[PDB]
């Protein structure tokens, strides 16, 4: 019973791709858009790896 | 007569920041999405936004 119902889920609508990746688009740019300012440290770093993360996924897309 | 002066010196600084962290967050807005094109916020008002944040690259 289990077996089946995993292929409809990408069948009937959208597949697993559009699904999940759409969040990557939203999610993490949901968090650094309050990121207004940030003259503070080391979490400087971290647009280093999340906007990068974005061409991490956007070259994917 | 420490502790009230050092409520002084704290309590003057949020006020000399709500002055500018008010105007950080105007004026970039107008600079975020297409007024930009042909500087309409021209290099006047680029230079005012670095103004305020040169203020707080070491205050804040």
């Amino acid at each position: 019973n289990k077996a089946c119902s995993f292929l409809q889920v990408q069948l009937s609508g959208k597949p697993r791709i559009i699904d999940v990746t759409e969040r990557d688009i939203e999610r993490l740019s949901y968090e650094i858009s309050t990121l207004e300012k940030d003259v503070d440290k080391v979490s400087k770093k971290k647009y280093n790896k999340l906007i990068k993360e974005f061409e991490e996924k956007k070259e994917q897309l | 007569k420490k502790y009230y002066e050092e409520y002084v010196i704290t309590g003057e600084r949020l006020k000399r920041k709500k002055e500018i962290e008010k105007k950080l967050n105007d004026l970039k807005e107008l600079t975020q999405n297409y007024v930009y094109s042909n500087k309409e916020p021209p290099i006047e008002l680029q230079n005012s936004l670095k103004e305020a944040q040169q203020k707080y690259l070491e205050l804040y």
